[PDB]
RNA sequence: GGAUUUUUGGAGCAGGGAGAUGGAAUAGGAGCUUGCUCCGUCCACUCCACGCAUCGACCUGGUAUUGCAGUACCUCCAGGAACGGUGC
């Protein structure tokens, strides 16, 4: 399709349940609430997943760009 | 707003700095630069599984410092006003 | 303000500890904004290794302290 | 002209040929080696050549001291507390000294880190079986009088006086 | 805009020096090109690493990102480096 | 002289499947079709798949926003 | 500032690059970049067992570039 | 520009910790979780906090030796501390002060 | 002046398996001392898969070079492998 830049893709992904996995192996799944220009993420009602198994719910979770490895919109 | 101006005004105070390698250096903060270059005098450093050593002077970089420890009698409310 | 923290230890023997656990004891002659240390006639201890004039980068520096009087 | 703190603070210190911090204390004629606490163990080698030291003792705790030059002196006795003051002493040059008997080499056996020893130009080296006694008393030394110790010399030192 | 260790590394181009990397690789030889960002390009270089795999190559190029230290001769430590 | 940004733009225009290797991680890599890019080498892969070379498995995720600080090498595959 | 690396003499030459994690590739450079990004056409990567695998035209970033050795006399 | 991005982006999640005086948790790269009230913040995530509680887990690391003994968890408290934004890995805001 | 070469870090963690093998002088719990039994922490040896291959430093024996220079390192053969790091 049309070539989409990652910044409108991150701006349009707010309010949708996504999952951001870090370089340490752990992932946080939740609704994306805030995404700034420095690739920082702030989510609400986040759930932690480690090695394919859920750990627990934390709520509002803030993840920086230096630790987040990838993000997938579910 | 800027934490460097708050860290530079904490001179002549006995604090501690824990690095990323587990080494904790406790001493009196004498010099702080814009790049968080902590120059302390009469410090005591304890590494991971090692004996504490006392030095007359020490210079630790800002990127190598992981955490800091301030005393409870530090006026953080008055020093925050720029 | 004064920025005399690095100028007071000029032309003196200092021992800098690396990130991997090495120690370089040499005469600090000059510096820069990236904390590039130039240690003339420096020794490497961890055993003694004859190095001489070693220009170590500022990214591998952890801590530095005074070793002794200037030669 | 005894060894004091002002003589050690005014003495020249530089890098030697082996890239080690050496202080040149020659030409002082010190009768006794003392007041070495002003260096604060910041020198890797000690150049005390051409002196009048009679006994190699009275030194404080210096972990960085690895080489000691005592050439052209009148050293006739060695202190028994040499291992407690210099645990990392590996080089000992005692050429042209006043050592006459092998019994002065008995406090030298406590230095486990000593590997290079020089006992040339001495009356103790002219005695019978001096090299075998030095190899038997000090097994940690690998080079004695600019000569590598072999297995046959160690076997001859372990055979006699066992 | 140019540092004094950067100027000392640029003035030492053409001498038999060595550069030890963060992984332990020591590229030794004549410093042909030395930029301001510690980019060392050498010709007829030799690789002596902390792994010990000593070899000889025609040309080598080590960047300043993974460069740990640099061993230079003491011919430029007297003048005009005396400040 | 071929620029890497021009090669990335040609790979995004051709919509070919490319595999991206991670930094300091040789066991797991990603594979997908890059749709767009930015100045920070941020890739937007559609129907991406994480391939683990040790376990010989492939896990699909879908739309993935991979940062440029982790991608060390990128090669073009025929699949 | 932002000076490009001196890669004009190594243009169209077969060189071997080393990447982080112990990776080794060999190929001909087809361009330069100020961010130390190198395009290697018809590149061959060395595996763990020792076999060479041809990956074609690849792009290596400057964040993981360790050392590049020119196998041809320039 | 900067104030609107700080009050509307992820940093507002930090700004709700210092305005309403709520307790948040910070998980670092050294496997330590520090729960406390954020008192001062910046653009580089330099968090100066007061009344923090840091919990982690440690191993004996060849303490006694012979092939049967387990690690254990531990915790400690600090009156006032300051941590840089480089070592901060995860920041979680939860209603734990009530 | 937190987005690839320096300062807001890609760092953290663990050392293969087995054997009626051996030890915690003063420091594990339970069967509520001592003796015995069980289980989540090392070192020494043995076996499988001397964990593997690589190069550097190094020790023994034989052997070659007698040469005026400012140095990553310097002859070759064979045995042993105390050390370093690289990839699995």
């Amino acid at each position: 399709s049309l070539p989409l830049n990652p910044k409108p893709f991150l701006n349009g992904l707010t309010g949708k349940p996504v999952m951001v996995k870090l370089k340490w192996g752990m992932e946080y799944k939740g609704y994306l609430v805030s995404v700034d220009g420095y690739m920082n993420m702030q989510l609400a009602n986040t759930e932690e997943y480690i090695d394919g198994a859920l750990s627990g719910h934390l709520g509002e979770v803030l993840i920086r760009c230096n630790n987040v490895l990838y993000i997938r919109g579910v | 707003m800027k934490l460097v101006r708050f860290l530079m005004k904490l001179s002549h105070e006995t604090v501690t700095i824990e690095l990323k390698n587990g080494t904790q250096v406790h001493g009196t903060i004498t010099g702080v630069d814009v790049s968080m270059n902590t120059h302390l005098k009469a410090v005591k450093m304890t590494l991971k599984n090692r004996e504490p050593v006392q030095l007359e002077t020490l210079s630790i970089r800002g990127n190598n410092i992981r955490y800091f420890i301030l005393p409870d009698s530090l006026p953080l409310d008055t020093l925050l006003v720029d | 303000g004064k920025s005399s923290k690095m100028l007071q230890h000029i032309d003196y023997r200092m021992r800098c500890i690396l990130q991997d656990g090495r120690i370089f004891i040499g005469t600090f002659k000059a510096f820069d904004k990236h904390m590039n240390l130039i240690l003339c006639d420096c020794d490497e201890f961890r055993e003694k290794r004859v190095l001489g004039l070693v220009l170590l980068r500022g990214e591998n520096l952890v801590s530095m302290t005074v070793e002794g009087p200037p030669p | 002209v005894k060894l004091t703190a002002e003589l050690i603070e005014q003495a020249a210190q530089y890098t030697n040929a082996v890239r080690d911090r050496e202080l040149d204390l020659r030409g002082y004629k010190i009768p006794v080696i003392e007041n070495l606490g002003a260096t604060l163990d910041q020198f890797d080698a000690i150049d005390f050549s051409d002196n009048e030291i009679r006994k190699l003792d009275g030194f404080p705790l210096l972990r960085r001291l690895k080489t000691l030059l005592v050439n052209n002196n009148r050293i006739c006795r060695i202190g028994e507390g040499l291992d407690q003051a210099l645990p990392c002493l590996t080089e000992l040059i005692l050429t042209n000294n006043s050592l006459v008997e092998l019994g002065d080499l008995d406090p030298l056996a406590s230095l486990k880190s000593l590997t290079y020893l020089s006992i040339l130009r001495n009356p103790v080296t002219n005695k019978k079986h001096y090299r075998l006694y030095v190899i038997y008393k000090v097994p940690q030394v690998r080079v004695l009088d600019f000569q590598k110790v072999k297995l046959k010399e160690r076997q001859e030192a372990e055979k006699m006086f066992k | 805009s140019i540092g004094v260790p950067i100027k000392v590394l640029h003035e030492a181009e053409g001498h038999i020096v060595t550069c030890e990397t963060n992984t332990g690789e020591v590229y030794r030889g004549k410093l042909i090109e030395a930029e301001d960002n510690m980019n060392c390009q050498m010709s007829n270089i030799t690789v002596t690493y902390r792994d010990g795999r000593v070899a000889q190559l025609e040309q080598v190029y080590i960047r300043g990102s993974k460069i740990r230290f640099l061993i230079l001769p003491d011919m430029l430590k007297n003048a005009p480096m005396l400040k | 002289m071929v620029q890497p940004i021009n090669l990335i733009f040609r790979y995004l225009q051709n919509r070919s499947r490319i595999q991206v290797w991670l930094y300091e991680q040789v066991n797991m890599r990603i594979e997908g079709c890059i749709i767009g890019f930015d100045e920070y080498m941020n890739l937007v892969l559609d129907d991406a798949e994480e391939i683990h070379s040790k376990t010989k498995s492939r896990k699909q995720l879908g739309r993935i926003m991979l940062k440029g600080d982790n991608i060390t090498l990128l090669q073009s595959v025929s699949n | 500032k932002a000076h490009p690396p001196e890669l004009k003499k190594f243009m169209d030459k077969k060189l071997s690059l080393k990447l982080n994690g112990g990776r080794h590739v060999q190929g001909i450079l087809r361009g330069f970049d100020p961010f130390m990004n190198l395009v290697i056409d018809e590149c061959v990567e060395m595996a763990t067992s020792g076999q060479q695998n041809n990956i074609g035209m690849v792009v290596i970033r400057g964040n993981s570039i360790i050392m590049l050795e020119a196998l041809e006399r320039v | 520009r900067e104030e609107e991005e700080f009050n509307t982006g992820p940093l507002s999640v930090l700004t709700q910790s210092v305005k309403n005086n709520t307790q948040v948790l910070i998980n670092c790269r050294n496997n330590k979780k520090l729960l406390g009230r954020v008192k001062a913040f910046d653009r580089h995530c330099n968090m100066v906090l007061e009344n923090v509680k840091e919990m982690w887990t440690e191993v004996p690391k060849s303490g006694k030796g012979k092939k049967k003994s387990k690690p254990v968890n531990k915790d400690r408290y600090i009156s006032k501390m300051f941590l840089r934004g480089d070592s901060v890995i995860v920041v979680l805001r939860n209603p734990l002060i009530a």
